[PDB]
Formats: structure tokens, C-alpha cells, sequence
């Protein structure tokens, strides 16, 4: 059972990152991963908020785009408020009760926190461009092409919940509820974990990225230069993010922090290849309904899904995957601007005369 | 909106006809981006915008992105370039026969004389034959800007 | 079962605090409590780091102390830095599973995160002090005054917990599970819920007021000045905690927000009271530890215990219980200062002879 102190006293140094024992003092002067400690330091100082930026210009740019190209805007920012709603909360509810030590347990609650400020700004730059905010934010519950993949994302969260608290109220072991015959494997939490943890890397490296390129396209043509304020400053967190998940997947990957781990990744080698791949293919049916109506100076469909490509294969490498696409050059090469923030007149006769025309 | 076309008309203005142009000329290429031309061009649409204007825009735009980096982009801007200095000259990108281009030159004086009273219609069309149009796909950007120039 | 994206489009602003649909997506152009908005507000632009204090001189200050001022200074460290451990985590995985309005389910995450920084800011008083921070932390475990206090404030946290996972696996009801009968009432869990945040109000209002005495004794002769310095900064943001418990508190004690919670509230009013009274209690028993082995020039058992029974008159108050103690002025009013923020020479005869002698 989780308990938000445990009596034990604990090295520290020596509990795994996941499933151990539950992280009881919070100390920040010693590290078992320096790695999140780092994290932390370096998102604190890229601490931002939201009112602090100006966006009353962009309510004129909006409102001046034609109507396939405010579509391609607002329906980009939905999904954006989607996906760090899903991810203000979920670090927290999923990752906190399996932690084991605290310089990963306070990342995770900084990294969560960090989400809220996104879903405030997203608020902020809703309110000041549309005359209705309850317009944009009502339909992102009832969209289909979000809702798609929201209820897909939010399961791999949902089900690392449900197994971790069986988990905790059960034990590990077969048992029985009500009739029905419930067996708690570690083994399968530590496999819902990992699975999870692949998921929410291709949330904040790949689908998030590839909303980056629209909010910062609009940029590029000096167009929504609030927004791409905010949106850069989210970049420069959503950087941190995925750094995150990468070095958490890596290190149970490799088996450093848990040796039964380095087992379980390579019998989800599959699931988490397939789990990528799926991203990226929504992500383009993502860019098909973006730009159906249409596309704009620099983006379409093809553009968009080229580096739909080109990111995913990135991504998945750094997470030792097969690189599902071919190699491709950066099709938006202008996105990276966003993605990381007497004469001397003496003369010698004698040695002249050393010479012989 | 409204675009001038090269031959007077207007029709409503339509990006795919960019991109259709650009992927044209980046075909075959390494390392370029239609994307990067379309934004560095920083077009500035208007109503009645002269659709000669637009195009010399994108040029200078896929022109100045000639790097280390990104060598390619010399083929990109020439190709862009030979379709512009096609137009201009032709009205199509398609060149005419190089005997009905001669005389209509000759006839302009801007061409010698001299070529009529020294080649037969049937000797040129046979030269017709030695030329080799998809030789303009082999210039570099300066080599074409020297051609224009 | 709990679900990071509940599929459902509810109208938020007619959700109950805890226990309804939970959060689907972050808004924050509207509140049904904006108090809970004007929390998040003030939490962030109060928003401070620890390194940009200056503690340098407080190593030698510590050093110079007598054994006995070490030894209360020290345990009063001690003593904060598991508080605001616990703190830094059991918001976040005690009532975010629970919250069903995004305003407050952003303040919990704010209020949590902001706790992450003292527990920082305490790692980095200590670290700045001592030669082995790992002697400071270790003690905090092993050390019997101090590991005591610790269960009394975790089982609120862990209980409430526990019973929450109950009711998202298996609902409310009467359940069989391995053999043993599992009655799960939403009542109690109402009722758990309460009594938590009683707890936390508790802690937050009376049991950290106590420490911040101890921390500004030291101050006020001009000792330990850059621990001060980082003490009111955090009791700035201790200030805004209280104030969101009490806040929860009232909401659900009234019935407005829940017209079934004033019933439970009622039920729990004596427990909530011997909550209090028993907090009030243990934190007396910890001043005796404190001065052991000798007072300070403004502070002694004596003092501090009338400070517990004046701070605990005003919380208790504040919530809707009755005073246990007698009522008393103030007895270190200096804590306030920490805790918020030619001769006219006309003559006129005539109106003198208008005159009789
Ligand atoms: N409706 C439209 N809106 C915007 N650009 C256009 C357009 N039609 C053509 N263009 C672009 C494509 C070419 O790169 C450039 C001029 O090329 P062209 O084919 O010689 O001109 P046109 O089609 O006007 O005769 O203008
Ligand atoms: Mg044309």
C-alpha cells in the first residue's frame, strides 16, 4: 500500500527509479540520476507565465487570415489545450505513486506543474483572439479528430492508474473480487509503465512538435507574433519534457536501474515500434483535416507529414527504435530558430641581393 | 484576392499553383525546402498582384539560400530562373522553332540578317534537331543571372 | 475508475469540488470558486527560487551558537523538512484523483509545486550550514521525536488514498475481496476527505506557524538571517495555503458546494475538533523537545506553547470549531512583522474695547 511517508529508512541512492520504496524525505543535495536533478534546475529557471506576454496584436492577424487558414490555427490550439490538459495532470497521478527516489519524484510534480502554465497560456491566447473562449474550448471535448486520438492517449495513463492501484491495495499475486479472478503482476505493471512512458515521449517529441511547426509557421509570416511568443516558450519547456521520458525509457532500457527491466523492454521492442508508428500516421491524418480546406505560404499536408517523418525518426532512435520512415533531410529547417533558444615599408636590400634573376 | 497572370488576365489566387512551381524545381534536389523559399520570400500579396512579380520574388528567395549546407539550392533558383527567362521571351515555357524564332528575330532587327541568307529553312530545322532544351536544366543560378544579365 | 481525459462534455462550472466527473480539459476563462484562481495568481507572481538568497553568513552565525540554540535551530529544520515532504507529494497524489473542477485541480498542482521549493530551499539551508548534509537527513528517519509526528499527518494522507483507490476500482458498495468483505461507502470516503484536509489545515495553519516562531526567534537577535529571510518567503506562500484548506474546508462544511457534505461535516465536527486539539497537543510535546537542554534570549517552552494555543484558537475558529484553549493575547507579537507583508502681530483696539473688565 502507498504511504505518502514510509517509516523505513532507505538508501536512497541504492531504490530503483520505479516500484521501490516510496520516497519519504525530499533532499536535493545527493542524486542516484543527476540527470533529473538537472531537469529541475533548468526548468525552474525557464520559469514563465503567460500574462507576461503580449497577444492583444494577434486578435487583428487572426481575424484578417482567410477562413481555411483560422481553421488550421484554432483547430492546432484545441489539440494543443488537449494534449497539456491530458498532461498537466497525468505525471502526477501516474508516475507519483510508483516513484522510489526524490530527485525523480520532485521532476515529475515540476514537470507536471510546468504543464499548467502551458494549459494557462492557452487560455490566455484563447481569450484574446476569439470573441467566445467557451466556442473553442467546448468543442474540444466533442471533436472528432482530437477525441480520436485523446481517449487513445489517455489509456495508457488510465491503465497504469488501474494496474498500480491494484497493486497497491492487493499486493502482488492472484486474487479474486466479487467472483471474478484478478492477478497482479508486477512484471505487467513494470511492462504498463514502460509502455506509458513510450507514449507520453511520442506525446511531447513528436505530436507536440509537429503542432510547433503550425503555430510557428504562422510566425514565419510575421502572423500570431503572441502566440508564437508563448509558443516558443513552451517549446523551450516541451524540450526538457521529452528529455525526460528519454533518459527514464533509456535507463530501464539498459537495465542500469532495474535488471528485470532491460527484459521487459525488449518483449515491448514491438508494442512501443507500432506505438510510434501510430503516432506518426495520426499525426498526418492530423495534417490532412488541417489543411483540407486548403494550405498557407510554407505548410501543406505534404510539407507537414515530411516532417511528421523526419521527427519521428528522430525521436524513435534516441529511444533505441528502428527507424520506421526514410531518411530525410529537415523539410522546415526555419523552425529550428524556435526549437532551441597599412604597410610595413622597411626594406632589406642585402636579402634581396640573395637572389639571382 | 487577385493575381495579375502574364497574359493580362486575373484568376483568384491560389497557393497550389506556388507549390506545384517549387516542387518542381526542388525535384531531384538534396537538402532544399519549399517551405524555406515560400516563407523567405516574405511575399506581400495584394489585390491585382502581377503574377511576373510573385514568380522573382521566389527566385530571389531560393537564390539567397545557396549555402554549404544546402548546395542544392543553386539548381533550385536556376531552374525557377530558366522558367521565369522562358516567359519572358516566349510567352510559354515551351521554346518555338528555332527557324521561326530567327526570322521573327531577324525581322526585329534584333538578330543579323545575315543568318536567312545563309541557312535554309530545312538547314535550320536540322539544327533544330542539334539543340538540346533540357541543357538549360544543367546552369547554376550565377551561370543563369549571367544569362539574364 | 479514474480517467486522465473523461470522455464526457460536462459543464464545469456545475461540478462539485471532489468526487464528480473528473477534469477533461484546463480552462481558466471561468471559475465556480475563483478563489481558487486567485490562489494560482498570487502563488505564481509570489514565486521565488532558494539559491537567490543569501545564506553565507548564516554558516558562521550556526557554528557560533551555543550547543543547546544549535540543537533547537537544527530539530526546527529537521521538523520542516519532513512537513513540507510530505507536503511536496500528497496534495498532488491524495486529491487530484478526486477533483472535479480544473481550478482547483490547478491549485493543488501549483500548491504542491510550490512545496517542492522549500523542500529545495531546505537542502539548501542545510547544505550551507553543516560540513554532512547526509547527517542532517539521515536523523530526520531515524530520529524518534521527529518519525512520531510523521504517522499522525501521513495516515490522514494515506487513508484517504487507499479508500479513493477502492471506489475507482471497484465503485461503491458492498464488495468481497480474497475473502474478506469490502464495504465501500462514498459517504466515508466523503467523509475521509474531510477529515484530510482538517489534518492539512492543521498542519499548514498551526503546526508550520509553530516552526516559523522558532525560525524568527533566531532573527530577531539578528542571528540566521538568510534561514529567516527564506522561512517568510515561505511563510508568504504558507499564508496562501491555509487559505485554500480553509476555503475547501467551508465550501463543503456549508453545503453549498455539496448539499450531502454538511451532513458529513457535522458528524466529523468532534473528530475535526480532537484533530485539532490533538495537533495543538503534539506540537507542545515537540517545543518540550526543542528546549531540552536549555532556552534562548525570546523563546522558550513556555512561549511557544502559549503561540500554540493562541494560533490554534484563530485556525480552529477560522473552520467552524470551537476554542479549546483560553483565550490569550499574543504572546511574541514581533512574529506579525514576518508573517504579512510664530506669532500673528496685528492688534485690533477696538474689538478690545468691546470688552469688560
Ligand atoms: N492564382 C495564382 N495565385 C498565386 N500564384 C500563382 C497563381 N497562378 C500562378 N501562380 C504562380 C506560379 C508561378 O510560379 C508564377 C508565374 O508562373 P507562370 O506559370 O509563368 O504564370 P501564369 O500561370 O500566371 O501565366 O506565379
Ligand atoms: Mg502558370
Amino acid at each position: 500500500a502507498y504511504t505518502t511517508f514510509s517509516q523505513t529508512k532507505n538508501d536512497q541512492l541504492k531504490e530503483p527509479m520505479f516500484f521501490g520504496q516510496p520516497v519519504n524525505v525530499a533532499r536535493y543535495d545527493q542524486q542516484k540520476y543527476d540527470i533529473f536533478e538537472k531537469l529541475i534546475e533548468k526548468q525552474l529557471s525557464f520559469f514563465w507565465r503567460p500574462e507576461e506576454v503580449d497577444v492583444s496584436r494577434d486578435r487583428i492577424d487572426y481575424q484578417a487570415l482567410p477562413e481555411h487558414e483560422k481553421h488550421i490555427f484554432i483547430s492546432n490550439l484545441k489539440y494543443q489545450t488537449l494534449l497539456d490538459s491530458i498532461q498537466g495532470r497525468s505525471p502526477n497521478v501516474a508516475l507519483l505513486p510508483l516513484i522510489s527516489i526524490p530527485e525523480l519524484e520532485t521532476w515529475v510534480e515540476t514537470w507536471a506543474f510546468s504543464e499548467t502554465i502551458h494549459s494557462r497560456s492557452y487560455t490566455h491566447i484563447i481569450r484574446n483572439i476569439v470573441n467566445d473562449p467557451s466556442v473553442v474550448f467546448d468543442d474540444i471535448v466533442t471533436n472528432e479528430q482530437i477525441q480520436k486520438r485523446a481517449e487513445g492517449i489517455s489509456s495508457y495513463y488510465d491503465e497504469l492508474i488501474e494496474m498500480t492501484s491494484y497493486w497497491h491495495l492487493l499486493g502482488e499475486g492472484t486474487h479474486t473480487v466479487n467472483g471474478k479472478t484478478v492477478t497482479v503482476s508486477l512484471r505487467e505493471l513494470k511492462k504498463k509503465l514502460y509502455l506509458c512512458l513510450m507514449s507520453v515521449n511520442a506525446l511531447e517529441a513528436i505530436r507536440f512538435y509537429v503542432s510547433f511547426a503550425c503555430s510557428f509557421a504562422f510566425a514565419e509570416r510575421e502572423l500570431m507574433e503572441g502566440n508564437a511568443k508563448i509558443i516558443r516558450l513552451i517549446a523551450r519547456d516541451e524540450a526538457l519534457h521529452l528529455t525526460g521520458t528519454q533518459h527514464m525509457l533509456n535507463l530501464l532500457r539498459s537495465g542500469a536501474d532495474d535488471p528485470e527491466m532491460a527484459e521487459i523492454a525488449e518483449e515491448c521492442k514491438q508494442e512501443c515500434y507500432d506505438l510510434f508508428v501510430q503516432a506518426a500516421q495520426q499525426e498526418k491524418d492530423w495534417a490532412d483535416y488541417l489543411f483540407r480546406d486548403g494550405s498557407m505560404i510554407g505548410l501543406n499536408k505534404d510539407i507537414l507529414c515530411q516532417y511528421v517523418e523526419y521527427i519521428t525518426n528522430i525521436r524513435m532512435q534516441a529511444v533505441g527504435l528502428d527507424l520506421p520512415f526514410q531518411t530525410r533531410s529537415n523539410p522546415i529547417p526555419w523552425i529550428n530558430t524556435w526549437l532551441v533558444s597599412q604597410i610595413d615599408s622597411e626594406v632589406d636590400t642585402d636579402d634581396l641581393s640573395n637572389f639571382q634573376l | 484576392l487577385l493575381v495579375t497572370k502574364r497574359d493580362g488576365s486575373t484568376e483568384r489566387i491560389n497557393l497550389d499553383k506556388i507549390h506545384r512551381v517549387l516542387d518542381w524545381a526542388a525535384e531531384g534536389l538534396h537538402n532544399v525546402s519549399i517551405s524555406q523559399v515560400e516563407l523567405r520570400s516574405h511575399i506581400q500579396f495584394y489585390d491585382g498582384i502581377k503574377t511576373s512579380d510573385i514568380h522573382e520574388t521566389i527566385i530571389k528567395a531560393a537564390a539567397d539560400l545557396i549555402s554549404r549546407d544546402a548546395p542544392d539550392y543553386q539548381y533550385l533558383a536556376a531552374r525557377l530562373a530558366i522558367f521565369h527567362l522562358r516567359k519572358k521571351a516566349y510567352g510559354q515555357f515551351e521554346p518555338p522553332a528555332l527557324y521561326d524564332h530567327v526570322v521573327k528575330m531577324v525581322e526585329m532587327g534584333k538578330y543579323d540578317n545575315h543568318l536567312l541568307e545563309d541557312y535554309t529553312e530545312e538547314e535550320f530545322k536540322q539544327m533544330d534537331t542539334f539543340i538540346d532544351h533540357d541543357r538549360d536544366m544543367t546552369f547554376s543560378y550565377a551561370a543563369v543571372k549571367q544569362l539574364e544579365g
